[PDB]
C-alpha cells in the first residue's frame, strides 16, 4: 500500500494509450536555433 | 586547561561591528573592581555578538578537564560495570532458586485473576500447584 | 478544462444537487454531489485513523 | 438585532468623537475644554463605548441556548447573513472584553492625537467581534481584511523607532497571502454560486479540487497566525506596534486564523483535511520546536513574548486539526486562556518596563524584584500561567490539546508534550533573569506599579484562573459545536 | 422542557429540504451523547465495583470491565458529516 | 522623562546587531548545509513516521491476547 | 476531618503570604506553624481510622473535565496509601516549620520564606491525596513551583538562582514525560481515575502497558533525581537549610517513588518496566555511594545520602516488593530529616558560619547534643540492627539476593556496596568533624556553643522516632499476609517467602560486617596513618579521587556538552533560518530583487521618438511567429532583464 497525499493538479486533457503523436525534437529545435539566430543577429 | 566553551566561533565578519576574540566572564577575577560587579563588567565595555554565552547567565562552564578526558573517564566507570555484569552471565554464576517458584490451587487461581471460562485460564493464571 | 467549458459540456452543477443518485464512477473535477460512495473515500483517505475502523 | 446595534452604534459613536474635536480646528488656536487633560473627556467617551459595546453581546447571550444544533439569532443586515453559534459566542465575547483594556493600556503614554488612536482601536474591535459571527465565505473575508486598514496606520503613526519596517510587514504579509484565500472563496462562487455556509458545508468537491482550495485557504491561514516558515512577521509587529496594537493582535487577531480553520476548512473540505492532518502536524510540532529554541537567544524584551505566543498558537493548530472532541474542545480554550495570558505580558514588558525605562535589551534589567515586588509578582504568576500551570487555563487547554493530538496520530503527535518542557526553558529563563542577582546598575529606582497598571493585570489573571480551574464555564457551550467539525465513520 | 430527539435517518430524506436535512444531522449528533453517557454510567459502576471488592475486583467487576472495554472505542462523539458524506452501501 | 535606564553604549551595539544579523547573513556552503538538516532533513524525517504510522496505531482499548507469565521453572542444573 | 487534613496548610500558607506585613513576623511565623499542627493532627486521625479500622474518605469537591468520556473532578480520597504518605510528609514538614522558626530567626524575609514553605506543604499534600491522575499532576507541578521559590530564595545570590533555575527546568522535563504517559492513560483506558484504570490492568496490551509506565519512570528520574537526572538534588543546596531538610526527606525527592507505588496496579503486567527500575536504582546507589565518600561539604555528603537512599527504595519496587519500599520511605523520612537539622544546626553554632567539613575538628566535647543526633541518625543510616534502619534497610537488600535472578544477583552487590559505603562516608563524616584535630581559629571555639530550645525540640522529637519507629510500624507493612491491596502484589512475584528462609546466615550479617568492620579500619586509617589518605601522590590515586569528587563528570557533561549545545541550536534556528533563509526568502531578500528590476524598468522611461518605435515594430513580430513559441520569447525576455 501507498501513501495517501494531497492531489493538488488542475485537469488536463489526458491523452490516452495510442494517442500523443510523438514530435521530433531534433527538428523543432533546429528551427528555433536558426529562426533566432537570424533575427537576434539581423537585427 | 582553560578552554572556552563549545560552539564559540573564531572569526565573525558582521560589517562594522568591532572585532574582538570571545572572554568569558565567569572566569574573571571576583576580587578586581567592577562597575557591574555582579556580572563582573566594567561599564562600556564591547560584548561579543555572541556574549549571550558568556556572561554570567549562560550555563556554568565546566573547565577542570579536557571534554574528551571526561568522556574517557565517565564512559570508563561504566566499562567496569558492563564488564563485571558481563561476565557472570556468561556462565551462569548467579545462584539458582533452591526452590519451585510460588504455587496456587484452583489452577493457579484462574478464575481469580479474570479468567472467564476455561481457554483463557492461561491467559490469567499465575503458576499453578500440581499437587491439588 | 475551464470551468465554463466544462459546465456547457454537463460537467458542472447547473441543475443542482440530489443525494438519492449515487455515482460509482468517479465525479468529474468540477462537479460536486451531496453524498459519495465510501468505497471511493476509502481509496483516497485510506483506512486507519477513524474510517471504517479507528 | 445584534449587528444592527452593534455596527450602528459604534458608527454614531465614531461621529461624535469626530464631531467634538474636530469642530475646534478651525482658524483658531487650539484653546478648547475637551483638549484640557489630555483630550479627558475624549478619550473618557471612547473607553464607554467600549465597555458598552461588550453590554450588547450580553443582551444577546441570555437569549443563546447552548443545545440547539445550528446558528442562533439568524439576522439579515446589509444583505448578509449574521448568525452566532458556541464557538462564535464566546470568541466575540473574549474580544469585546479586550476593548476596554487596549484603550486602558495607552491612557497616558501617548504623545498626542488620542481621539484618533481611540477610534482606531475600537473600529479594530468591532471589525474583529464582526468577523466571529458571518454566515459566508465572502462575508468572513471582508471583516478578515478590512482591519488592515486601521492596523497599518495605527502602527505608523504609533510606532517605534523600527514602525516603518513593521508597518509594512503587517500590511503586505497579511494581503499577500489572504489574497491567495481570496481565490479559493472566489472557486467556491463559482462552481456552487454561493459562498454560504450551510449551501457549502453539504457539498462534496472532486479530490484535486478540494486541494488546491485547501491550499489556497491554509496558505492565508498559516500567515495570519504565525507558523513556520511565514512566521517572520509578527516579532518584527510585536517590537514596533503600541500597547494597543500589541494586546489586539496577539489577544484576537491571531485567533481568527484558528477559527478560519473551523469555518473555511472542517466542514466543507472534510475529506482533503485528513489528507492534509499529518502534514500540518509535521509543519506545527516543527514550529513549536523552533519558535521555542528560537526564543532562547533573543535578546529584546517584546520579541521575546512575541515568539512565545506563536509556540502556544502551535499548540491550537495541533488540536483543531485532531479529529475529536478532546482536541478541538481544548484548542478552543488555550484560545480563550492564550487571549488574556498573553496581552498581560505585553502590559508587563512593553506597558511597565518600557514605559518607564523606555529600552527593550534584556541586558539592562535583572533584580527588579528588589525595588519592584509588585512588578515580580505578577511577573511570575504570568509566567507560571503562560508556562502550563495546572491552576491555569493554558493547562486545560495545552492537556487536552497534546491529548487529542495522541489520540489522532499516537506517535508524532507525542511530540506536541515537547510544548510542556520548552515553554518552561525560555519564559523562566526571562522571569528567572528579570527577577534575579543584585539590582541592576543601569536602571535607576522608579515608582512600582500603578493603580491602572494593578487594574489591567488583576482582570486579565481573574478569567485565565476561573477558566483553569473551572473550565465548564466553556466546554458546556461548545460541546455541541464542536462536534460537528468531526469527520469518521465507524462501521 | 426537554426537547427530545427528532429521530431521521438520512437515508430517508432528500438533502434539498434544508429544514429536514438539518434534523437528519441534529438526530444523528443527539443519539451520540446518549452513547457516551450510557458509557459514564458504565464507567460510574467499573469504579464503585472495584473499590467495594477489593482484591475481589478481578471477578467481582470482570463483566462490567469487560463490556466497558468492548464498548469503548464506538462510544464517542463521530459527528454526522462522516455519514452524511458518506454512503457505506456502495 | 529624567533618563531612568543609564544607557550603556556598547549595549546599543550589541541589540542593533542583534537585531540586524539578517543583513550580514551570506548563503555559503555552512549556511546551505545548516538551511538542508533544519527544513528538508527534520520535516522529511517527521515526514516518514506522520504516513507511515498514520492510520496503523489502533490503540484504544487494546486488549492483550499474549499470557505474561512463564509456567514451567527449568532450573540451569 | 478529611478537608480540614488537607487545606488547611494553604490556608496558613496565605495568611503569611499577604497578611504577613500586617501581623508582623514572630506572629506571622507561629500562625504558619499552627496551620501545619492542625494538619498533623488531622492525619493521625485518619491514620486511626484508615489503616485500624478500614475506613476510607472522600471528598468531591466539584467536576474539572467534562469533555465527551473524560471526566475529571477535583476530588481527594484518602486510602491506606495515601495516609502512608501523609505520615512523612505532614509530620516532618511541621518539624521543619518549627525548626525554621530559630533557625532563619536572623533572616531579613520570613515573612515569605514560611509563606512558599507551607505551599510547598500544601502542594505535596494534594499529590498524595488526589484520587484520579490528574489531580497529582496538579500536585506533582506545584512541588517544582514550590521548590523554584525555596532553592532560589535568596535571589541576590547569584548561585542561587541560577540554581533553581536548574531545579524547575530539569523536574518540567519529568513533567514533559508525565504528561506524555498521561495522554496514553486517556487513549487506551478514556479516563485517569485510578479506580477505572487500575481495574483493567490484566486486560490492557503490554505494549501500550508499558509506553505509559516508561513515562511515569522518566518522570519519576527528575523527581527522585535517580541517575541521568540527578544534578539539581546537589545544587538544591543553594537554598536555606529547612528546605533541604524537607525536600530531601518526605517531599520533592520522595515524589517520583510515590507515583510509581501509586501505579502497581499497572506496573505489574509488565515485567519490562520492573527490570529498568531495579537497574537504575542499582546503579544510583552505587555511583551515590562513590561519590560521597570524597565530597567535602557537610551538605553535600547527606544530599548524597539521600540519592543512595532513595534508590534502595526503587530496587525495591523492581522486585515487586512494593511494600518494603513504603515502609523504607516512612523510615527514611526521620534519620534523614534528622540529619539536615543537626547539620543545619552544625553551621549555626559555629561563628564563622563554614560548611567545607575540613574547616572543622573537634567539636563532639563543644556540642555534644548536635553530635548525638548526627551519631543516632548515622547507626540508624547504617542499618545497625534494632534501630529504624535496620527494620527497613536491610530486608530490602536482603531480597535482591531473594529474587535468584541475574538481574537480581548483579544488583545486590551494587547495593552491598553501598550499604558499606554509606558505613564508610557516615564515619568520615562525624570523624572529620568531631573525632579531627582542630582546623579552625581558636577564637571560634571559646565562642562554639549550642543553640536555643526552638532549634532543639524537633531534633529530639525525630531522634526518638530514629530508633523504635521502624520497629512499631513493621507489621502493618511488612507483615505476613497484611492486607496492603492498595499496592498489587501479583501472586507470582511473591518471594517474600523465599527471602526471609532461603538466605544464608553470612548474607543477614554482610552488610554489617563489612559495615562494622570497613568502618573501624578507616578510622583507624584516618587516625594514626593520616599520610595515606593525601591522594596527591599517586597520579592514578589523584585521578580517580578528583574524578569521584566532580560527581563522574556529569555535571560538566550536563553543562558543557547538552545545555552549551542545546542552546547552539537555537542559536543556527536564529542565524540561518529566522535570520536567515526566511529573511533571503522575505524582506530583505525581495528589496535586492526589486530594486535590480526597478533599476532596469526606470532606464525604459525616457523621451524618445526612434526607442517608443522599435518596440512598436517589435510587437509586430507577435503576430507574425506561430503562437507555439510564446514561451520563448518569455524566456528571452527575461534574460534581457539580466
Ligand atoms: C434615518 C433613517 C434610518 C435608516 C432607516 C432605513 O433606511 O432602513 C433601511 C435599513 C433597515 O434594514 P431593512 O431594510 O429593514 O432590512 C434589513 C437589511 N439591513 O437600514 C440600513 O440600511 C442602515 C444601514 C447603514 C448602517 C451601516 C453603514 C455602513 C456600515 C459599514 C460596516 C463595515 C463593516 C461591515
Ligand atoms: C520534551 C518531551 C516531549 C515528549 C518526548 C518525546 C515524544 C516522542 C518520543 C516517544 C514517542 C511516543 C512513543 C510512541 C512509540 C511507541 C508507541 C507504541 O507502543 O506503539 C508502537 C506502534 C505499534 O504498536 P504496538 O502495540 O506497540 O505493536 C503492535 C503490532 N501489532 O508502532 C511501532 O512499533 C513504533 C512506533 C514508532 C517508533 C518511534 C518512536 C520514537 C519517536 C521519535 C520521534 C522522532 C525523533
Ligand atoms: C486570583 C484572583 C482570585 C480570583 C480567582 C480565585 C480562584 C477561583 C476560585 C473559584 C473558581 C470558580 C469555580 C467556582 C464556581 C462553582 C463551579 C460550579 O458550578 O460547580 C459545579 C457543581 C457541580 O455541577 P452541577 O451538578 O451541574 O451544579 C451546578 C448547577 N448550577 O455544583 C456545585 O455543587 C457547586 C460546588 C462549589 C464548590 C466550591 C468551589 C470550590 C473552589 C475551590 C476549590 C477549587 C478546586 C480545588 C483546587 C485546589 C488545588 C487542588
Ligand atoms: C535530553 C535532550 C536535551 C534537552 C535539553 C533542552 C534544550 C536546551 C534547553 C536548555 C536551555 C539552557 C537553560 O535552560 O538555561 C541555562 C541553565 C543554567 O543552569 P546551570 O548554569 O547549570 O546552574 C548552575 C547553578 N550553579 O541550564 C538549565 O538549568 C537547564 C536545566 C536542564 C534542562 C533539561 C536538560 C536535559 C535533561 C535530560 C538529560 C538526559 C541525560 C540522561
Ligand atoms: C533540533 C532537531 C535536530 C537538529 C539537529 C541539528 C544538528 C546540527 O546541526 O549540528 C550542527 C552543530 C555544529 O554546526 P556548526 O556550528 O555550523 O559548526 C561550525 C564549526 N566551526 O552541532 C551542534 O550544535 C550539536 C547539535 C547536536 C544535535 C543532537
Ligand atoms: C548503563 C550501563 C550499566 C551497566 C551495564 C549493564 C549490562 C547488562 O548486562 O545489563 C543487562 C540488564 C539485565 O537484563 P537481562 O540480563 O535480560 O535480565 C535478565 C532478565 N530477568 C531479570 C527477568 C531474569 O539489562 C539492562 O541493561 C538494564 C538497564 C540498565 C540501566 C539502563
Ligand atoms: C465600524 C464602521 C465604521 C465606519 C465609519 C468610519 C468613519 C471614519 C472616520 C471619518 C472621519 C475622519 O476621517 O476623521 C478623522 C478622525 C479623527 O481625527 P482626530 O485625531 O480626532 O483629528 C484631530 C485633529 N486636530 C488634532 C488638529 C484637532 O480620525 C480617523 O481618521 C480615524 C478613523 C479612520 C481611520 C482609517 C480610515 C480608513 C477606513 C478604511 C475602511 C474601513
Ligand atoms: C516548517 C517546514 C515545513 C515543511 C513541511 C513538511 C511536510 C511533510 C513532507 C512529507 C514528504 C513525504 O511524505 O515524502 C514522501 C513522498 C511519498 O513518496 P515515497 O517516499 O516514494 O512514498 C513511499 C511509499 N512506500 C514506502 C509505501 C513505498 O514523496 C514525495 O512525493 C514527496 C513530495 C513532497 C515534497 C514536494
Ligand atoms: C568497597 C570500597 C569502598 C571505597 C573505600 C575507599 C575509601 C575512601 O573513599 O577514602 C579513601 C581515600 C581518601 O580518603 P577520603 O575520605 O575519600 O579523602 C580524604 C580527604 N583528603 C584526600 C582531602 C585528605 O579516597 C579514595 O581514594 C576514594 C576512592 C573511591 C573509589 C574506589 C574505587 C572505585 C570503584
Ligand atoms: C506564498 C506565501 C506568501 C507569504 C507572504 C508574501 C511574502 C512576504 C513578502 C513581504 C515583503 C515586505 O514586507 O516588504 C518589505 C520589503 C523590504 O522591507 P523594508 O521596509 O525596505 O526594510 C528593508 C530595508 N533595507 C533593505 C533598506 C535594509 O520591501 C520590498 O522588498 C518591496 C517589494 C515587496 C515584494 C512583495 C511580493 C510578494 C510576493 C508574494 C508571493 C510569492
Amino acid at each position: 500500500e501507498q501513501f495517501h497525499l494531497p492531489q493538488p493538479f488542475w485537469p488536463t486533457t489526458k491523452t490516452k494509450e495510442g494517442e500523443y503523436v510523438p514530435k521530433d525534437s531534433i527538428r523543432e529545435a533546429s528551427k528555433v536555433f536558426i529562426g533566432s539566430g537570424v533575427l537576434l543577429g539581423g537585427m | 586547561k582553560s578552554f572556552l566553551p563549545h560552539f564559540i566561533p573564531k572569526n565573525y565578519s558582521y560589517g562594522d561591528y568591532p572585532r574582538l576574540k570571545p572572554e568569558n566572564l565567569q572566569k574573571r577575577d571576583p576580587y578586581l573592581k567592577y562597575d557591574d560587579q555582579a556580572n563582573k563588567r566594567n561599564f562600556n565595555e564591547p560584548l561579543h555578538p555572541q556574549q549571550d554565552d558568556l556572561d554570567m547567565w549562560a550555563p556554568d562552564h565546566f573547565d577542570f578537564v579536557q571534554d574528551s578526558i571526561a568522556l574517557k573517564w565517565f564512559g570508563t566507570f561504566f566499562g567496569v560495570l558492563a564488564v563485571f555484569s558481563s561476565v557472570i552471565y556468561i556462565g551462569g554464576l548467579y545462584p539458582e532458586k533452591p526452590a519451585n517458584p510460588r504455587n496456587y490451587p484452583f489452577s493457579g487461581l484462574a478464575k481469580d485473576l479474570g479468567a472467564s471460562s476455561e481457554e483463557d485460564t492461561l491467559l490469567y493464571a499465575a503458576k499453578i500447584d500440581k499437587s491439588i | 478544462n475551464s470551468y465554463r467549458a466544462a459546465l456547457e459540456a454537463g460537467n458542472g452543477n447547473e441543475g443542482g444537487f440530489d443525494n438519492k443518485v449515487i455515482k460509482t464512477e468517479r465525479q468529474g473535477f468540477w462537479e460536486g454531489v451531496y453524498r459519495r460512495p465510501l468505497s471511493q473515500t476509502v481509496e483516497d483517505l485510506g483506512e486507519g485513523r477513524g474510517i471504517i475502523t479507528q | 438585532m445584534l449587528v444592527q446595534n452593534l455596527i450602528i452604534f459604534n458608527i454614531i459613536g465614531i461621529v461624535l468623537l469626530v464631531l467634538l474635536n474636530n469642530n475646534n480646528n478651525g482658524i483658531l488656536n487650539k484653546k478648547s475644554l475637551l483638549t484640557i487633560k489630555n483630550e479627558l473627556k475624549l478619550k473618557q467617551i471612547g473607553l464607554i463605548i467600549s465597555i458598552i459595546n461588550i453590554l450588547i453581546i450580553i443582551e444577546n447571550w441570555i437569549g443563546f441556548n447552548s443545545n440547539y444544533y445550528g446558528f442562533q439569532n439568524i439576522e439579515r443586515f446589509l444583505n448578509i447573513y449574521w448568525g452566532i453559534d458556541g464557538i462564535s459566542l464566546l470568541l466575540v465575547l473574549l474580544t469585546l472584553i479586550l476593548g476596554p483594556i487596549a484603550i486602558l493600556s495607552n491612557w497616558k503614554n501617548l504623545k498626542g492625537y488620542y481621539t484618533y488612536y481611540v477610534i482606531s482601536i475600537n473600529m479594530l474591535v468591532i471589525l474583529m467581534a464582526l468577523n466571529f459571527i458571518c454566515l459566508d465565505l465572502v462575508s468572513f473575508y471582508i471583516l478578515f481584511e478590512s482591519t488592515l486598514a486601521p492596523l497599518f496606520l495605527l502602527i505608523g503613526i504609533y510606532g517605534a523607532n523600527n514602525k516603518n519596517k513593521a508597518a509594512y510587514y503587517v500590511l503586505i504579509y497579511t494581503l499577500a497571502s489572504s489574497l491567495f484565500m481570496l481565490l479559493s472563496i472566489v472557486i467556491y462562487y463559482i462552481i456552487i454560486n454561493s459562498t454560504d455556509y450551510i449551501y457549502i458545508n453539504n457539498i462534496i468537491l472532486s479530490i484535486n479540487l478540494q486541494s488546491l482550495l485547501f491550499i489556497g485557504i491554509i496558505i492565508g491561514i498559516a500567515v495570519k497566525t504565525p507558523l513556520m516558515p511565514v512566521h517572520t512577521w509578527l516579532p518584527t509587529v510585536h517590537s514596533e506596534s503600541p500597547l494597543g496594537g500589541s494586546i489586539l493582535l496577539a489577544g484576537v487577531i491571531l485567533k481568527l486564523a484558528i477559527y478560519g480553520v473551523i469555518r473555511l476548512l472542517l466542514p466543507n473540505l472534510s475529506e482533503i483535511s485528513m489528507m492534509f492532518t499529518p502534514i500540518i502536524y509535521i509543519i506545527s510540532i516543527l514550529t513549536l520546536i523552533y519558535s521555542s529554541l528560537i526564543t532562547l537567544k533573543q535578546t529584546d524584551l517584546k520579541v521575546i513574548i512575541a515568539y512565545s505566543s506563536i509556540s502556544h498558537l502551535a499548540v491550537c493548530m495541533i488540536g483543531i486539526f485532531a479529529n475529536n472532541l478532546i482536541g478541538i474542545n481544548g484548542s478552543l480554550i488555550l484560545c480563550l486562556a492564550h487571549g488574556f495570558v498573553s496581552p498581560a505580558l505585553f502590559i508587563l514588558v512593553g506597558g511597565i518596563l518600557y514605559d518607564r525605562y523606555h529600552n527593550r535589551l534584556i541586558n539592562y534589567y535583572q533584580g527588579l524584584s528588589t525595588f519592584m515586588p509588585i512588578f515580580s509578582i505578577y511577573l511570575v504568576v504570568f509566567s507560571f500561567c503562560n508556562t502550563g500551570t495546572p491552576l491555569s487555563g493554558n493547562f486545560v487547554g495545552e492537556f487536552l490539546s497534546i491529548t487529542g493530538a495522541v489520540i489522532r496520530h499516537p506517535i508524532i503527535g507525542s511530540l506536541t508534550a515537547a510544548s510542556v518542557l520548552l515553554s518552561a526553558c525560555y519564559q523562566m529563563k526571562l522571569t528567572n533573569r528579570l527577577t534575579g542577582s543584585v539590582f541592576s546598575q543601569y536602571l535607576h529606582i522608579t515608582n512600582d506599579v500603578t493603580n491602572r497598571e494593578i487594574f489591567l493585570l488583576n482582570w486579565l489573571l481573574i478569567p485565565t484562573i476561573i477558566i483553569g480551574i473551572y473550565p465548564s464555564f466553556v466546554t458546556n457551550i461548545l460541546n455541541l459545536a464542536s462536534s460537528t467539525l468531526i469527520y469518521s465513520v465507524l462501521i | 422542557d426537554h426537547v427530545r430527539s427528532p429521530n431521521v435517518s438520512f437515508d430517508d430524506i432528500d438533502y434539498n429540504n434544508s429544514q429536514d436535512l438539518h434534523n437528519a444531522q441534529e438526530s444523528l449528533l443527539r443519539e451520540q451523547w446518549i452513547r457516551v453517557s450510557a458509557l459514564k454510567v458504565c464507567r460510574k459502576a467499573l469504579e464503585s465495583c472495584y473499590k467495594t471488592s477489593g482484591p475481589n475486583h478481578y471477578e467481582d467487576c470482570r463483566e462490567i470491565a469487560e463490556k466497558y472495554l468492548n464498548m469503548l472505542p464506538d462510544h464517542r462523539i463521530q459527528g454526522f458529516l462522516g455519514y452524511q458524506k458518506n454512503d457505506p452501501s456502495k | 522623562g529624567p533618563h531612568l535606564l543609564r544607557e550603556d553604549a556598547s549595549f546599543q551595539r550589541y541589540g542593533q546587531l542583534r537585531d540586524n544579523l539578517a543583513t550580514y547573513w551570506k548563503f555559503n556552503r555552512k549556511a546551505a548545509r545548516n538551511v538542508f538538516i533544519f527544513l528538508v532533513a527534520v520535516p522529511a524525517g517527521l515526514g516518514y513516521l506522520a504516513y507511515n504510522y498514520e492510520g496503523k496505531t489502533p490503540f484504544v482499548g487494546k486488549r492483550r491476547t499474549e499470557p505474561i507469565f512463564e509456567q514451567d521453572y527449568v532450573p540451569r542444573k | 476531618m478529611i478537608l480540614l487534613c488537607i487545606f488547611t496548610p494553604f490556608l496558613g500558607s496565605l495568611i503569611s503570604g499577604f497578611f504577613g506585613r500586617y501581623i508582623g513576623v514572630n506572629s506571622s511565623k507561629w500562625i504558619v506553624c499552627l496551620s501545619i499542627f492542625v494538619s498533623v493532627v488531622s492525619t493521625y486521625i485518619l491514620f486511626i481510622d484508615v489503616i485500624f479500622n478500614e475506613i476510607e474518605y472522600t471528598y468531591n469537591i466539584m467536576n474539572w473535565l467534562n469533555v465527551e468520556y473524560l471526566v475529571v473532578d477535583w476530588s481527594f480520597t484518602i486510602d491506606k496509601l495515601s495516609v502512608s504518605m501523609l505520615v512523612p510528609v505532614v509530620t516532618v514538614s511541621f518539624l521543619v516549620h518549627l525548626y525554621s522558626v530559630s533557625y532563619m530567626s536572623h533572616d531579613p524575609h520570613q515573612q515569605r520564606f514560611f509563606s512558599y514553605l507551607s505551599m510547598f506543604t500544601f502542594a505535596m499534600i494534594v499529590l498524595v491525596t488526589g484520587d484520579n491522575y490528574l489531580i497529582l499532576f496538579v500536585g506533582w507541578e506545584f512541588i517544582g513551583v514550590a521548590s523554584y521559590l525555596l532553592i532560589s530564595f535568596w535571589f541576590t545570590r547569584f548561585n542561587a538562582v541560577k540554581s533553581g533555575l536548574s531545579a524547575l527546568l530539569i523536574n518540567r522535563f519529568g513533567d514533559a514525560l508525565l504528561v506524555l504517559g498521561l495522554s496514553y492513560l486517556v487513549l487506551v483506558t478514556g479516563s485517569v481515575n485510578y479506580n477505572t484504570v487500575f481495574a483493567l490492568g490484566s486486560y490492557l496490551d503490554v505494549n501500550m502497558i508499558t509506553v505509559i509506565l516508561i513515562c511515569f519512570l522518566v518522570a519519576s528520574m527528575a523527581k527522585s533525581a535517580q541517575l541521568g537526572l540527578h544534578s539539581w538534588l546537589l545544587l538544591a543546596m543553594e537554598g536555606p537549610t529547612p528546605v533541604s531538610s524537607l525536600l530531601h526527606a518526605a517531599c520533592l525527592v520522595i515524589a517520583g517513588v510515590f507515583l510509581l507505588m501509586r501505579s502497581s496496579p499497572l506496573l505489574e503486567y509488565t515485567p519490562i518496566v520492573l527490570l529498568l527500575i531495579l537497574w537504575l536504582g542499582g546503579l544510583s546507589t552505587l555511583i551515590s555511594g562513590l561519590i560521597a565518600m570524597v565530597s567535602n561539604d557537610i551538605k553535600k555528603i547527606i544530599a548524597l545520602s539521600t540519592m543512595s537512599q532513595v534508590g534502595i527504595m526503587m530496587i525495591a519496587i523492581g522486585v515487586s516488593c512494593y511494600n518494603l519500599a513504603l515502609f523504607h520511605l516512612i523510615c527514611h523520612s526521620f534519620f534523614k530529616a534528622l540529619l539536615f537539622m543537626s547539620a543545619g544546626s552544625v553551621i549555626h553554632s559555629i561563628i564563622s558560619e563554614y560548611q567545607d567539613i575540613r574547616m572543622y575538628g573537634g567539636f563532639r566535647q563543644f556540642i555534644p547534643l548536635a553530635y548525638t543526633c548526627i551519631f543516632i541518625a548515622s547507626l540508624s543510616l547504617m542499618a545497625i540492627p534494632g534501630l529504624t534502619g535496620f527494620y527497613s534497610k536491610d530486608i530490602i537488600i536482603e531480597s535482591m539476593y531473594g529474587e535468584y535472578t541475574f538481574s537480581g544477583f548483579i544488583i545486590y552487590w551494587f547495593a552491598l556496596i553501598s550499604a558499606t559505603c554509606t558505613s564508610l562516608y557516615s564515619i568520615r563524616l562525624i570523624y572529620y568533624t568531631f573525632l579531627n584535630n582542630p582546623n579552625s581559629p581558636k577564637y571560634i571555639y571559646i565562642n562554639l556553643k549550642e543553640n536555643d530550645i526552638v532549634l532543639i525540640t524537633p531534633m529530639i522529637i525525630l531522634t526518638i522516632l530514629s530508633i523504635f519507629g521502624g520497629y512499631l510500624l513493621r507489621d502493618i507493612y511488612l507483615g505476613m499476609g497484611s492486607p496492603f491491596n492498595e499496592l498489587f502484589i501479583h501472586p507470582n512475584n511473591l518471594s517474600l517467602i523465599e527471602t526471609e528462609f532461603s538466605l544464608p546466615s553470612i548474607l543477614k550479617v554482610l552488610p554489617l560486617i563489612t559495615g562494622l568492620g570497613g568502618g573501624l579500619i578507616l578510622l583507624l586509617i584516618y587516625e594514626f596513618n593520616y599520610s595515606l589518605f593525601l591522594v596527591y601522590n599517586n597520579k592514578n590515586l589523584s585521578k580517580l579521587y578528583s574524578f569521584f569528587n566532580q560527581k563522574i563528570m556529569f555535571d560538566q557533561l550536563l553543562n558543557n556538552l547538552i545545555l552549551r549545545s542545546g542552546l547552539n541550536i537555537g542559536w543556527l534556528l536564529n542565524v540561518h533560518i529566522d535570520r536567515g533563509i526566511l529573511q533571503l526568502f522575505g524582506p530583505l531578500g525581495l528589496w535586492k530583487l526589486s530594486t535590480f528590476i526597478s533599476s532596469k524598468l526606470n532606464k525604459l522611461v525616457f523621451l524618445n521618438i526612434g526607442f517608443i518605435l522599435e518596440i512598436i515594430v517589435l510587437s509586430w513580430l507577435l503576430i507574425v511567429f506561430k503562437v507555439s513559441l510564446l514561451k520563448y520569447i518569455l524566456l528571452l525576455i527575461i534574460f534581457i532583464i539580466l
